[PDB]
């Protein structure tokens, strides 16, 4: 079955570094577009990036624009989060979290409150 | 926590799929390897049916393999004579934006639904001249995908919340409730036995439900994407679904696993449809790209193509006689197809 | 639903009169209507047809210069206007509704009729081999009917209909089509035939089966009743 | 009598355009069809196909006749026929021209008011606006049937007589305003409020003014030299009507018939795609 | 010629 | 928190799965081939019938 | 000539339901329907109420208003009771006439509210239809903004390199600064959307406030020149 599973996540200081990984079973792994989601205690899912197929296409929310970077390994299933200068608000569980359908440019609800498609998440405290 | 209990789960899933893997002794393309395919199939429209306004969302033929039922969008439900084409009657729905539709095995009724959460049932006859809502059936909180009658009295339905419900008509009261999928329910199917319904969702599982027991038997999870239709093979044994991931894939209800997938390398577009023939022994499937491509269910051999409509096709349905197809395409056409000599 | 003609009365001949049905609790626009009459002691016969939407007319060549018929859908209501009346007319008129679809069953439902009194080829026959037959309570019996031309179609449809007139009342559709069974009769009522002759029987005849049944054909215009057979009881 | 010397010429110039019209027309119909057998058969896709209808019955009924007449030295036939001709001669004429008429009216319809819904129906293959083209078509052709005869000129010949005070001049003009000069200010009015509004909200601007020019200077250059020689043979007594240039001119009308098809099926890609795989 | 005598015959 | 009956519901429906007897593929994959053989004669689309007994002709 | 009397009355019967559908299409294609997108801080509640009043169950799926302006008739179609996840039910209104999507442009929530429009602009089936855009709560965005309490570029810090464009329109005698962040936040759509239209569809921008009356001319305004640019298309002028 479709199943996903993120580590390396844990407590930071600010100005510290995480690597983030995700490791993906069931699907192949390569057809499908990829986002990294987070929760923050007191609020609902946000996106935080995303990236094609190819790993061409990348993009980011502002809070992160310069201190993260997304990656992809379609030789070995994985996906990975370079997170740089964490700060407090970066505490949260970090979820990975697959588009729905292969060959596709949209992706609607893997922000939803029980989407399928989505690991179990890693907490960072920082 | 319920890390023991999610330990406790996934023990239970490494000995099921060890059981299943214990099972899998060979497949079902080395025994296949023995018989002859099929050889090219070729059918031909021998009727189109027009008429709709809009799309056309889905269709259900009669028992007696001659009506058919028809549902757009426009919020007409439309009767057709098969063999005349002629218009037997047809009805205006409350709201347009229906998405399922059904036609009871008596004949005496058919029901209808969609984004209103509620399936309506229409009295076909009656001392009047004039078709009429006999039943609203609300209690659904998302929007109607599938219904089914079992007979007069009773309808399965399946829904936007993850959730299916057994009805009555005379009361208008869920007998029971169907829980455990945790997307939209998409498509739903009765057993020939009619005692045992599959349903397939948008979390790339199926479930095998008891009408009686109230209670999910098995699970199936080969698909890796949302699964747009289901249907059960002739002998009941064993179904078949499709997926946006582009394939096609069969489970036996006994050996609990996939035995066989459909699939090629020039087709990257979901299925939104699939049917049996009378034997069993083609499986039809309806594609986003707008032809039908139709299986070897035996062999996995592509052996014909359905190729007449404009825009995606949205439904498909073999007669009970086997004699013939329906295809209903959002181009709002119906056409029906058979072989020849 | 009902039906209720009126008009009628006693007319010198040559002079004129309007009949009028009126229909209630039913789809009247969605319906064909057919007048039959029945001269005072004698079997059926029909006399006119307008379809639905008025867009299909006929008559009996007995009546054909000499009534018109029309309907007003928006007030439910049909008219007959008979001219030229003749002793030949001195009859009992009856409105019967009809529907037609696939599976529909035409002739279903009839009015009560009105009595109408003036002062003094090529049609297919039916034929009924009996004018009386004695019966009894638990018997069973069987009503046999002839026709002088195939009645199967090549689309497989057999379209003969049976009739029952209880001496009350009017006409009740028993059977259409040869086989089928009309809605509100008890399933006692059986039929068969060949195409050319048909039978209609009873398991168990019981108190409310007494009267005169009728077959009728409906494969051509004209339409064409048999004589009728009586049940003595 | 005539010199054959110049009554060959008119037989030739009369079987040029003769298959001139039946050939183009035709095969813009058959590829309007062979499209038209598939789906999407457009709107303009009816006017487009109407139209080939009434130049087609300008070959068969208005050149055909006057060829067949023409090649024989007299009408060949009774007052009862000749009547028949004459009318059917006209008809093609009213037919091709408000046509094209109506076509421009809906073009400006459909975007000049985009938000107007047309209430009534439509077939497949008609609108109300073709039909009433054709039926004004039959309608203006009828006095044909009063003004022709057989008539002792001399043994006798098919031939026309006129109230003298009203004469020539009142019907002859009435034909050049109804089919000439109405038409080409209804067209050319159409076809500037459209530049007009799309200009208002580029390619499409473009394109209009290509078929604007294209299609009021053609429709003039085609029926401008017909219509002046028979306003003057009509209006003066003494032109010279038996001078080679002026006996063909009078023929030529049918030219029109001939282009219309060239163009609306170069500016219908869907035809102009047709056209080029056959 | 079509509504007009011709100027031969 | 609610959600250790969600897993406790889970488990269950876990248990009630893991409990239920299989046949080896190969014996289900015979019953479907045998089905399918026995009632090739009767298929009219993988054995069209003359147009004779076709309804849908012409 | 072969059909039995019976088979004749059924095709006058089929004849005449013909002649009914034939009517009624004429009221469904004379009728333009559109779509209601929006978060719950959206004003789009306020903007049907409104709508409701000035021109023209318990679990019901959907809800619909009809209007009509200068003869034309309008019906607007809303959600209920839906879930959250829609990429299945959305693909219902792959044939409306334009898709109006209301916007809170004071939750600088923004980027939930980009994702969200970045998803209907690239749908398969959706494209092709345009968007009418709504970016609503003006009246907050300035007071926000004149406080100066809380910082756009803590959200986005491009902010800091944007500024105002020469078509800018401070038509009210607004503040600069709230012209500025007006025109930023209407161009982060704009951004997103002349990305991938292809010139097949196309976005309306408009600032608006729950108040404005406006509203109805607005829509009628786009869906005039959606439906003109359909017709230069299949006229083949275009
Ligand atoms: C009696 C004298 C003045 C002649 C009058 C002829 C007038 C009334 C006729 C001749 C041809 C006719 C037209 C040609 C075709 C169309 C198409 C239709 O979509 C709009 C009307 C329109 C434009 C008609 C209007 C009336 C019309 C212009
Ligand atoms: C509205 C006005 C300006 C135009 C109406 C068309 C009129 C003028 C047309 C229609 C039919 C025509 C005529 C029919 C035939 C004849 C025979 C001829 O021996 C004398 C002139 C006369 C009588 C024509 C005169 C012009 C005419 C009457
Ligand atoms: C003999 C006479 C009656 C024939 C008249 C034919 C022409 C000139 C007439 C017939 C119908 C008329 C038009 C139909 C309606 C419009 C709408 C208006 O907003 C612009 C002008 C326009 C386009 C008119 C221009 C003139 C017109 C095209």
């Amino acid at each position: 079955q479709v199943q996903l599973q993120e580590s390396g996540g844990g407590l930071v200081q600010p100005g510290g570094s995480l690597r983030l990984s995700c490791a993906a079973s069931g699907f192949t792994f390569s057809n499908y577009k990829m986002n990294w989601v987070r929760q923050a205690p007191g609020k609902g899912l946000e996106w935080v990036s995303d990236i094609s197929q190819s790993g061409a296409s990348i993009s980011y929310t502002g809070s992160v624009k310069g201190r993260f970077t997304i990656s992809r390994d379609n030789a070995k299933n994985t996906l990975y989060l370079q997170m740089n200068s964490l700060k407090p608000e970066d505490t949260a569980v970090y979820y990975c979290a697959r588009c729905p359908a292969p060959f596709t440019r949209d992706c609607f609800d893997v922000t939803s409150t029980t989407y399928a498609y989505r690991g179990q998440g890693t907490q960072v405290t920082v | 926590e319920l890390d023991q209990l999610r330990q406790e789960a996934e023990q239970l899933k490494n000995q099921i799929r060890d059981a299943r893997k214990a099972c899998a002794d060979a497949t079902l393309s080395q025994i296949t390897n023995n018989i002859d395919p099929v050889g090219r199939i070729q059918m031909r429209t021998r009727r189109t049916l027009r008429g709709h306004l809009a799309k056309i969302y889905a269709m259900h033929w009669g028992t007696d393999s001659r009506l058919l039922v028809s549902a757009s969008q426009d919020g007409k439900l439309i009767i057709w004579d098969s063999y005349t084409t002629n218009k037997v009657h047809a009805i205006p729905l409350r709201s347009s934006w229906v998405m399922t539709c059904a036609y009871a095995p008596s004949g005496n009724y058919v029901a209808c639904g969609g984004l209103d959460n509620i399936c309506s049932i229409y009295n076909l006859k009656t001392r009047e001249g004039n078709v009429r809502v006999s039943r609203e059936l609300a209690g659904h909180t998302g929007y109607l995908s599938c219904c089914r009658f079992l007979d007069d009295n009773q309808i399965v339905t399946s829904s936007g919340d993850t959730t299916c419900a057994l009805w009555d008509i005379e009361t208008g009261q869920q007998t029971t409730t169907f829980t455990g999928h945790t997307g939209d329910v998409m498509s739903l199917s009765l057993a020939p036995d009619t005692r045992l319904f599959v349903s397939g969702a948008c979390d790339a599982s199926a479930k095998l439900w008891d009408v009686r027991e109230g209670m999910c038997r098995q699970t199936f999870t080969g698909h890796e994407s949302d699964i747009n239709a289901i249907c059960f093979f002739p002998n009941g044994n064993a179904f078949a679904t499709g997926s946006d991931d582009a394939t096609c894939r069969l489970f036996d209800l006994r050996a609990d696993q996939e035995l066989m997938t459909y699939s090629h390398d020039n087709i990257i577009c979901g299925i939104t449809s699939v049917s049996f023939s009378k034997s069993g022994r083609l499986l039809l499937a309806g594609y986003d790209d707008f032809n039908c491509n139709v299986w070897d269910a035996l062999k996995a051999d592509r052996a014909g193509v359905l190729a007449g409509h404009d825009n995606r096709v949205s439904c498909l349905g073999v007669t009970d006689d086997g004699m013939a197809v329906a295809t209903g395409s959002w181009d709002s056409f119906l056409k029906i197809w058979n072989g020849s000599s | 639903v009902q039906l209720v003609e009126s008009g009628g009365g006693l007319v010198q001949p040559g002079g004129s009169r309007k009949l009028s049905c009126s229909a209630s609790g039913f789809a009247f626009s969605s319906f064909g209507m057919h007048w039959v009459r029945q001269a005072p002691e004698k079997g059926l016969e029909w006399v006119a047809y307008i379809s639905s939407g008025s867009g299909t007319i006929y008559y009996a060549d007995t009546v054909k210069g000499r009534f018109t018929i029309s309907r007003d859908d928006p007030k439910n209501t049909l008219f007959l206007q008979m001219t030229s009346l003749r002793s030949e007319d001195t009859a009992m008129y009856y409105c019967v509704r009809s529907i037609y679809y696939y599976g529909s069953s035409p002739f279903d439902f009839w009015g009560q009729g009105t009595t109408l009194t003036v002062s003094a080829s090529a049609d297919i026959v039916m034929t009924q081999a009996t004018s009386s037959v004695p019966v009894t309570p638990g018997e069973s019996v069987s009503i046999s009917c002839r026709s002088s031309k195939s009645l199967l179609h090549s689309n497989g449809n057999t379209y003969l209909y049976w009739f029952l007139q209880r001496p009350g009342q009017s006409p009740q559709l028993l059977i259409y089509r040869m086989s089928n069974l009309a809605s509100g009769v008890p399933d006692r009522f059986s039929g068969s035939g060949s195409g050319t002759a048909f039978t209609l029987t009873i398991s168990r005849l019981e108190a409310e089966d007494v009267g005169v049944y009728y077959c009728m054909q409906h494969l051509e215009y004209p339409l064409t009743f048999g004589a009728g057979t009586k049940l003595e009881l | 009598t005539r010199d054959p010397l110049l009554a060959r010429a008119e037989l030739a110039l009369l079987s040029i355009v003769f298959v001139a019209v039946a050939l183009s027309n035709g095969l813009v119909l058959a590829a309007l069809a062979r499209r038209g057998r598939r789906g999407h058969w457009a709107p303009i896709h009816v006017f487009i196909g109407h139209l080939c209808l009434a130049d087609l019955a300008v070959a068969l009924f208005q050149v055909l006749p006057q060829l067949a007449w023409k090649a024989t030295d007299r009408f060949r036939g009774p007052d009862a026929l000749c009547r028949a001709v004459k009318y059917l001669q006209m008809v093609g004429m009213y037919a091709s021209s408000y046509m094209i008429l109506a076509m421009t009216l809906d073009r400006h319809r459909a975007i000049c008011r985009p938000m107007l819904a047309y209430r009534h129906g439509s077939g497949a293959h008609w609108n109300r606006p073709v039909l009433v083209a054709w039926a004004f078509s039959l309608l203006l052709s009828l006095p044909q049937l009063f003004i022709f005869a057989q008539r002792n000129v001399e043994v006798t010949d098919c031939w026309a007589c006129f109230a003298e005070p009203w004469g020539r001049r009142t019907y002859v003009t009435w034909i050049a305003l109804m089919v000439f000069v109405a038409p080409t200010l209804g067209i050319a009015a159409c076809q500037v409020l459209i530049f007009r509004e799309i200009h208002a909200s580029s390619a499409a601007v473009a394109k209009t003014v290509r078929m604007t020019l294209v299609i009021v200077v053609v429709y003039v250059l085609c029926w401008a030299p017909f219509f002046l020689v028979q306003l003057w043979a009509a209006w003066d007594p003494e032109a010279p009507l038996e001078g080679a240039p002026f006996v063909l001119l009078m023929l030529l009308a049918s030219l029109n018939s001939c282009t219309n098809p060239w163009i609306y099926a170069s500016f219908s890609s869907s035809v102009s795609s047709e056209l080029r795989s056959l | 010629c079509y509504f007009q005598n011709c100027p031969r015959g | 928190t609610a959600s250790i009956a969600q897993a406790r519901k889970l488990v269950e429906q876990l248990k009630m799965e893991a409990n239920i007897d299989r046949i080896k593929v190969s014996k289900a994959a015979a019953d479907l081939m045998a089905y399918c053989e026995a009632h090739a004669k009767e298929d009219p689309l993988l054995t069209p019938v003359p147009a004779s007994e076709n309804p849908f002709r012409e | 000539c072969t059909l039995s009397a019976e088979d004749k009355a059924a095709v006058e019967r089929s004849k005449m339901i013909e002649k009914q559908l034939q009517k009624d299409k004429q009221v469904y294609r004379a009728t333009h329907r559109l779509l209601l997108l929006g978060a719950d801080n959206s004003g789009k509640s306020t903007i049907v109420k409104q709508m409701r009043i000035y021109h023209v169950v318990k679990t019901s799926g959907i809800f619909e208003t009809k209007f009509q302006v200068d003869k034309v008739n309008f019906h607007m179609f809303d959600v209920g009771a839906q879930r959250d996840e829609r990429r299945k039910w959305i693909q219902c209104f792959n044939d409306v006439t334009a898709i109006i999507f209301v916007v809170d442009s004071s939750d600088y929530r923004l980027q939930e509210a980009l994702n969200d429009f970045k998803s209907i602009w690239n749908n398969r089936w959706l494209r092709t239809i345009s968007v009418i855009l709504f970016l609503n709560k003006q009246d907050l965005l300035a007071e926000k903004v004149l406080a100066g309490k809380s910082k756009i570029e803590d959200y986005f810090p491009e902010f800091a390199r944007y500024t105002t464009p020469e078509d800018a329109t401070p038509e009210p005698g607004e503040d600069p600064r709230v012209t500025r962040a007006k025109y930023f936040i209407r161009d982060e759509f704009l951004r997103i959307s002349t990305a991938s239209g292809d010139g097949r569809h196309y976005c309306y921008p408009h600032f608006t406030c729950s108040v404005d009356t406006e509203n109805a001319r607005r829509i009628f305004n786009d869906c005039r020149d959606i439906i003109q640019r359909m017709h230069l298309r299949q006229y083949e002028l275009l």
